């Protein structure tokens, strides 16, 4: 008899974007080192945190078993920016604020469609800076073939 | 750009050995600039399709023909 | 290390009338059994189909399966268990007034018949999952085996020329 | 359905990356230093019709490839009387290395080979080098060039390293036909005053510079080469009242690339089809003078399958069908479509065991040295069509042919296989005998 | 004896499945009688004390 | 059709199929020794 | 079935499938630099007309260039059969200049010779369709012709010319239009009254590179291994009725030469490389009462009938030494291209390759005439004794003779195709060797 | 299939067993568990003139002799398994 | 014409057949076509000369499930309460004037 | 007659469809046969009385692999870069004696197209991409009185 | 006037109970089987 | 003269329950079908007028 298999998540490797590394665009900046990028739509509630599983940084819990697929790829959180709990300009606020939703849908708020690794800067501090919740990648609108602006998850 | 972009490889009308017959390289198995009969992916041990450097899998070629390359 | 793969499997089936028997005050499960038997309420019947006896049987089926196989199984659906109990009950129900002796035999038959289906049931499921999960059976060249020619003509293939000795 | 699948929402965005290669800037490979020279060989024995002659290839260069046998013939009649006569003339050629036969071709093989594997302008140019194709008349004199088609005569990649064969000689033995149509005989009738052929054998030699020449001279070498296997047999001749059938043992060995065959009337070289009173199908066809017992020699070949004799065929291995029975037109038209890409004349058939039988690179073979019972099973067409009545021929059905098709009594079965020619310590021969 | 204990099998939690198939006991009689279950009398039909004695009573 | 025969199982069948011991859908051929048989002519003495 | 072949596995399979290296059931692909191609019209400086010299300059619209097609619009000055590749005849020559340096130059005759040797089958036919009238068009008919250029960058993406890297050098093309074109504005020596002047336009196919490739071209130095054509005209040692003329022609060539090519011709009639005769297609009106052997059937100027070719035999000498044994003209006409190209060469056109495959871009053996102080082409001509007006005299003739009209082939054209290096640096380009 | 002999015309067998001609049950149909079993028979058209060999012998699959109308009786038999039990000097069948 | 089938699974999603849960069993339909169809190939008992034969095609509407629903169907047992049609034909007593 | 198909997998071994890898999926070919075929059952618009109905057979050339490769295909995921044909029929902006018609045709295509190809035709006559004329080979009876 | 044959193919199927059906569906099997080998030959023709 | 073909890009957004469409003569409200001389299919349909 041959032993059955579970989710078996598919994870790619982070790439060199010039003086920094980041996860490729169809993927998310999941976990670290062994599992750096998620490819499939769900992944292994990575334990490393702060320590804590949420879920972690860029994915949110779903109502399932098989830890390997308990977080769904492509989300974040309200992430307070300046004085308002807005999603990043390139993110889509679902509307699931928290109070009007159950635990699973309350966490799945920003729908990071087409912006899983990089986003654009925001006119928040009056200076066009990297969103409060992300790392400040050195690229600009003049720089070609790199539409992402200061951002990384 | 930090990429070892090679020269072109077109279908030539003459077979050519790469002058490295004792170590059989894998980059010359898919190079159409030397062979002329047929083209196949290089099989590693236990009949595993080993993709040599420079070439790309069919899914990667589809991603490069639809979405685009990089810099 | 197999904990997760095992944990991953649901323990709660979205079954028609999940929690099918008991969990209702409209009428007892004993009565349902009596009605299909077409027998009067009586100590033999009210002990055999009682919740404590149904529970006894369910626990034995679970425990014995776990003892006999490597598998952990749930309680069985009770329409299936009631129908089986009543079927067995109709074809036997033989006692001289000794309810305890009668019950011992009837429980023996129910537990035994249930295990005759369960033990192979478990096997069938486990083998099913193998096939449902893994391509073809999850096996290798053993399954994808071409016939062996197995004839001797090839033994006579000879060299065309002999090298000089060196 | 409990297996794992992938949504692939952006699988391709994930799988992209940098360019690997650019189309607009070619790098040419630096090659070795060599030169090519065409050198005449000495032919021993008297050359003439029906004679057996031979030549030893002189050690003038290091490696050899192309070999062309020149012949000079004069037409013994007018245009329409000859058909590839220089091809017919070279009845056969045998390649011997170290005294061991490596290969051997026949005039009919050259005709079959050409009919099956050459094409387009190459085939035409070939015909120019072996026949008269511009309506030449009696007495016209031409030099013909018959290229040989041994493995080393097709590619430098298999150049024969004479330099590596210091103890062994390489020879060609050539049989010249006793008769050549339209040159010294018109059918069975000798042509009075016909001239004997002039013959010359040319070998194109490769001269290597020191580093490569030395490696060849000193190192052992293994060349993957192609050999012809061949034998003729009686055809289960079809007739007006019946569909003949025949179980033919295929006495072949080695990893075979393909089988090829034809039926023919041994009377007339290259005749693989029946004769008929339709244009080009017989001498005088289309006119009152038409005779369906003699071909229009200049137009002996045809693509009109109505004149072919194979209804269907299958090949069995170890007594079992290798593929489902297919019609003769499958072997004639489809196999070549798939495997060659040229056009094959009616009466010529192919069954490949290889993806690309026309090339050098192995692409699947049938090892007959491991097969106990290889049999070709043929079913012939009913010979009920009156060949002298075009309507009877042109309007016929799939399962029938010309009454004159029963003259195609000879069957030639050929096979090409891959062996290894090994050279070492100045000597060589085949890796395998069988 | 068939199926050699497969301790490496991961789905050992077969609780979500109902293996009992009570399809063979639908419509049976006391031992082997054939009367289409004979639900004729609209009453309770009490239990008959069938004691497993030999061919005779005593 | 045939499935209804499988379903129609009673007390009477216990002596035929309860606790199966055998099956009709599997045969076992028993491995035997190696031997060969030959027909040989004998010499007849007398007349 | 197929399994019966797979099971037939043994020792002779090891050299074909043991330790497999590739699988034919899986294609491997390469990520190529993204690009696009756009067709852009260039203008013409100078007045377009017969006998005029005009030119263009290729603008830097794209980064690299390859194919160039010159369009012409011509009318028929006579009926079908009066023209022969007239757009090819019209474009008398094209000179390629980079930075003012002459890089290369093609001639109308070269285009004809090139085609005769290297194009084939439907490539050749489709080519003819773009330069001639091949559907029996009549006087007054007008068509657009497309004459592709054959400079090294016009044959493969691999040699796309790096306009991008030539910041300070323009690429120009000078086109000479013939003063007369047969069947268009002249009929033999006679002008055609009312003939229209050609309309001309030069089209260039530009390659647009992505950012990364574009950058490399701008920053890196480049070199290309390219082809050049060397060409001179010579008088033919005209043969005659009583003799086989012979001639030693100095081969004033340099650089690594891939091959030589040559023909003999009648300067009056474009593409005429053979003698005229009263046999179908061999002369104007051939085969009938109106036949003349002073003018060709222009639409059938070319032929594969060698009997009308002038050359008997030839050899190439290097520094007075034979390079190969003397071979017959038919060897250069038929065998050389069989071996080296795989197409069919018309009578009167000859090839001698120094390369294994001269039809390709990859060098495969060259004769470097920069190291041969005195190369010579030695030609022997046939005796011009055959009366061209008597079909039998021609069709029934011998190997060493030709038509009396072969003495009209007074010109000899010798070409040599060689390899040089085009270097690009600091925004400028030019050849490495004189 | 089930016996290996030859059965005379007019006699029909349907087996529920692999080898009904033997002792080992080898498959049975328990009719005590079948609420309503039915044998459904279709008869031939009895239009053949029994007194005329041409009609008797040259006829079609779906027809028979006019005299077949006289075959008015049908006998249906079945063979089944019961258990003969013997105990304490007495015995009989387990199932009634 | 479109003849919908009216089997229990053809009436509601709630009784869809889980082909996914039937790895070792096939699901098949069998269709008997009438020898005669009124006004199409026959008019009462009379055949209609030249009548065309039908073109037939069976279309099945499939449900594609996402990851969790799909997985549960594949691994859990499934029970549906379904309908069946029982049928028998017979001669009527014949009434008369 | 033998009509080869030209789908991507029908052109090269490199794109052979891995039926062994399709444990649960079938591969089908649907073939529509023309209502009429010129010179076979119809002469222009006229049906040909007595014309035969076609006999058809579909042949597939299968590749049998050895054990290691059969297993590989059966177990591993496979991706093949393939070709597809997109096609739409349009009404031609038919030209006339006094005018050069012109037409803006929307190219309702998607994907990385390798090339476009097109033709104009007379739908009446299969394969007719050009006008008819009384010149040899350009019409029925061309070159003569008929 | 000869009629064409009407043909039908019938197969006798074995319906297994749950325990055995499962094993057949799930487990590997080995069956010793018989095969017929056959070739046709020309008979040397005997004569008077 | 032809079976017209069309490919209409649908510039829709949002989670769509269904699509619906019709062809019509914009002249006549609600006309989704062709006119004909059969009862109800045109003004005066079925008669000379």
């Amino acid at each position: 008899v041959v032993k059955p298999q579970g989710y078996k998540p598919e994870f790619v490797n982070r790439v060199n974007f010039g003086k920094f590394w980041a996860c490729p665009e169809g993927t998310t900046d999941w976990g670290s080192e062994d599992k750096q990028c998620l490819v499939s739509q769900y992944g292994p509630m990575m334990w490393r945190n702060k320590w804590g599983w949420s879920c972690p940084a860029g994915s949110a819990p779903n109502n399932s078993d098989d830890w390997n697929q308990k977080c769904v790829q492509g989300y974040s959180m309200k992430k307070l920016i300046d004085g308002q709990w807005r999603c990043t300009d390139t993110e889509i606020d679902t509307g699931k604020d928290w109070s009007n939703s159950d635990w699973f849908t309350a966490q799945q708020q920003c729908d990071r469609g087409n912006n899983k690794v990089f986003t654009r800067r925001m006119y928040i501090d009056g200076k066009w800076q990297c969103p409060d919740g992300t790392w400040d990648t050195g690229f600009t609108w003049s720089d070609g073939e790199n539409g992402g602006k200061q951002c990384k998850y | 750009p930090s990429y070892q972009i090679r020269n072109s490889k077109h279908h030539t009308q003459l077979p050519m050995r790469s002058l490295n017959e004792p170590p059989p390289m894998v980059e010359d198995l898919v190079d159409e600039s030397l062979f002329e009969g047929l083209q196949g992916y290089p099989v590693d041990e236990k009949l595993d399709l080993l993709t040599p450097p420079g070439t790309a899998t069919p899914s990667s070629e589809w991603a490069a023909i639809n979405y685009g390359l990089t810099n | 290390g197999n904990f997760i793969q095992n944990m991953a499997f649901p323990t709660e089936n979205p079954y028609k009338l999940s929690g099918d028997f008991g969990n209702s005050t409209l009428e007892p499960t004993v009565t349902a059994a009596l009605r299909i038997l077409h027998e009067s309420p009586a100590p033999f019947n009210t002990e055999f189909f009682s919740r404590k006896n149904v529970d006894f049987i369910q626990k034995k089926l679970i425990s014995e399966t776990k003892r006999y196989t490597s598998f952990d199984i749930g309680p069985q659906n009770e329409d299936e268990l009631i129908m089986m109990m009543a079927g067995i009950y109709v074809q036997d129900s033989t006692f001289d007034g000794n309810i305890k002796a009668g019950l011992r035999k009837l429980n023996t038959l129910v537990i035994t018949e249930c295990l005759k289906q369960i033990l192979p049931g478990v096997r069938a499921y486990a083998l099913y999952v193998r096939d449902a999960s893994l391509p073809f059976s999850g096996g290798g060249e053993e399954a994808f085996k071409r016939p062996e020619l197995a004839t001797l003509k090839g033994s006579k293939v000879l060299s065309g020329f002999l090298p000089l000795d060196r | 359905g409990l297996s794992q699948l992938v949504a692939y929402g952006a699988q391709d965005v994930y799988l992209t990356g940098n360019p690997q290669i650019t189309f607009f800037k070619t790098v040419y490979r630096r090659y070795t230093n060599f030169a090519i020279e065409s050198i005449q060989q000495t032919i021993n024995g008297s050359v003439g019709f029906g004679n057996k002659v031979s030549t030893q290839i002189s050690r003038n260069g290091d490696l050899i490839t192309d070999i062309v046998v020149e012949f000079v013939l004069t037409k013994g009649g007018n245009g329409g009387t000859t058909y590839y006569p220089a091809e017919e003339l070279l009845q056969d050629v045998e390649l011997e290395i170290g005294g061991q036969r490596i290969d051997k071709h026949y005039n009919d093989w050259f005709r079959t080979y050409d009919a099956l594997f050459r094409m387009n302008d190459d085939r035409y140019n070939y015909r120019r080098m072996t026949d008269w194709v511009n309506n030449e008349l009696v007495g016209a004199q031409k030099r013909f060039y018959v290229p040989l088609i041994f493995f080393f005569n097709q590619t430098p990649g298999l150049a024969l390293p004479l330099i590596a064969l210091q103890y062994h000689e390489v020879k060609l033995y050539f049989t010249l036909a006793s008769q050549v149509q339209g040159v010294n005989y018109n059918g069975s009738s000798a042509i009075a005053g016909a001239a004997q052929p002039t013959m010359s054998v040319w070998v194109d030699y490769i001269f290597l510079d020191t580093q490569e020449r030395t490696r060849f001279a000193q190192l052992p070498h293994e060349y993957l080469i192609e050999q012809l296997q061949f034998t003729g047999s009686e055809t289960a001749t079809p007739s007006a009242t019946t569909q003949a059938s025949q179980n033919i043992r295929l006495n072949f060995n080695h990893p075979t690339k393909y089988l090829a065959w034809n039926f023919n009337n041994p009377t007339n070289y290259g005749q693989y089809t029946a004769l008929a009173n339709i244009p080009g199908a017989c001498s005088g066809a289309g006119t009152a003078a038409a005779t369906v017992t003699t071909p229009d020699y200049g137009n002996t070949g045809t693509y009109n399958e109505q004149l072919a004799v194979l209804d269907s065929a299958k090949i069995q291995l170890n007594g079992q069908d290798r593929f489902a029975t297919r019609k003769g037109s499958y072997f004639n038209k489809v196999q070549p479509y798939q495997s060659i890409g040229g056009v094959t004349p009616a009466g010529v058939y192919l069954y490949s065991f290889a993806l690309k039988p026309a090339g050098r690179q192995p692409s699947g073979t049938c090892n007959f040295s491991r097969i106990d019972n290889a049999t070709l099973s043929l079913t012939y067409k009913t010979c009920s069509i009156d060949a002298t009545s075009p309507a009877a021929v042109l309007g016929n059905t799939e399962t029938v042919t010309a009454n004159t098709a029963t003259l195609l009594t000879a069957l030639n079965i050929y096979a090409k296989n891959y062996n290894v020619l090994r050279i070492m310590s100045g000597m060589g021969g085949l890796a395998y005998a069988n | 004896p068939e199926a050699a204990d497969f301790a490496q099998f991961a789905p050992k939690n077969l609780q979500a499945q109902n293996f009992l198939t009570a399809t063979q006991w639908i419509g049976v009689n006391t031992q082997g009688s054939s009367l289409k279950n004979a639900n004729y009398d609209l009453r309770a039909d009490p239990i008959i004390p069938k004691a497993d004695v030999g061919p005779w009573m005593m | 059709g045939g499935l209804s025969q499988l379903v129609a199982y009673g007390a009477q069948d216990v002596y035929l199929t309860g606790n199966p011991q055998i099956t009709f859908f599997k045969t076992v051929y028993r491995r035997y020794t190696n031997f060969a048989i030959e027909s040989i002519q004998q010499t007849i003495n007398g007349s």
